[PDB]
């Protein structure tokens, strides 16, 4: 289960990392850049 | 902050100020009173201006007053912009020019309205060193001109003056100046 | 004192300070300066 | 109230202008406004 949730947790984040998404626009991060409570920030899914 | 999103210091330097912290000065620029001046005053001011020697200063100086009742010891913010004018320049011959008595004659003063002020608690209210980082060629330029009215003798003292400025690059609000300051 | 006597708050007020403490401002009516102002401004007032 | 005083032309930038104010019900002291001011 460890070696399975850390392959699925890279493949997540990679997918959410693309831009294309929403939450990513230059313009909704920048605003949100130190919110601790950004929706992807706690989900671990924010693209840095 | 859209603005001046892609300079790194400026955002930061904005981030750190809430949006309700900071004001915009709708300084009116052509809603000025009389001039007042003794006529001697007058003929040596334009005297100095053509004939002069020896350098004449102009300065531009802001100065905020803010409420005591919130707190904090010190209840002025100002200071001052020093611009010089080395004798025989274009701007000192054309201010010369300007006292004459020209109908439409106009002057411009480059680089001496800093937009971007701070305030803090201390008694400097020195303009933002980064969103202009040049200090001295991000200055806004000023367009100053001197206005007649009749009445009524005497050539010069004859009739009422005073000054209008307005923004170097003015399009619609041509009659007034933004001055947005961050107060701590 | 004498003059709002009747009333309670306001007799209790007044009774709270000195005689000495208590200042009239006779600030002149008529005996102001020029009045200044651009004629286009002066203009703009009458306008507006 | 305004109070007007010619000098000398343009019309109403011809002359001097001043301001005059007295209080609404002003019988011998009417060049006088008194303020009573109780400081701590
Ligand atoms: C962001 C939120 C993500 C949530 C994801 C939840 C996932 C939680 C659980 C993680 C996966 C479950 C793992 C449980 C495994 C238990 C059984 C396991 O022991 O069987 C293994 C077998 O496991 C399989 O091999 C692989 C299982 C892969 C399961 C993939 C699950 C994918 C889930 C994706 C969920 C995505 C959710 C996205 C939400 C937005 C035994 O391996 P073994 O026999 O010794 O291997 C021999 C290798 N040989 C043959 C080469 C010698």
């Amino acid at each position: 289960t460890a070696i399975v949730f850390t392959e699925v947790m890279v493949v997540t984040k990679y997918l959410f990392q693309f831009g294309f998404f929403p939450w990513n626009s230059y313009v909704v991060l920048r605003r949100y850049e130190n919110k601790p409570y950004f929706p992807p920030r706690i989900l671990g899914l924010e693209k840095t | 902050s859209q603005q001046f999103d892609p300079y790194p210091l400026a955002m930061q330097f904005i981030s750190q100020y809430s949006p309700e912290d900071i004001v915009t000065a709708q300084i009116e620029g052509s809603s000025g009173a009389l001039w007042r001046i003794s006529p001697p005053s007058r003929a040596q001011m334009k005297q100095e201006l053509y004939n002069g020697t020896a350098d004449i200063t102009l300065r531009f100086t802001w100065n905020f007053q803010r409420d005591l009742a919130k707190g904090g010891t010190v209840e002025y913010t100002n200071e001052k912009h020093t611009l010089e004018l080395a004798p025989n320049s274009t701007a000192r011959r054309q201010l010369a020019q300007l006292l004459e008595g020209r109908p439409d004659q106009s002057v411009v003063i480059p680089h001496l309205f800093p937009k971007y002020i701070r305030a803090p608690n201390g008694p400097e209210a020195n303009p933002v060193k980064q969103l202009q980082p040049d200090e001295e060629e991000d200055y806004l330029g000023v367009r100053i001109q001197l206005r007649r009215e009749q009445v009524g003798g005497t050539k010069a003292s004859d009739f009422l003056e005073w000054w209008v400025i307005e923004l170097q690059d003015c399009k619609a609000d041509c009659n007034l100046l933004p001055m947005v300051i961050f107060s701590d």
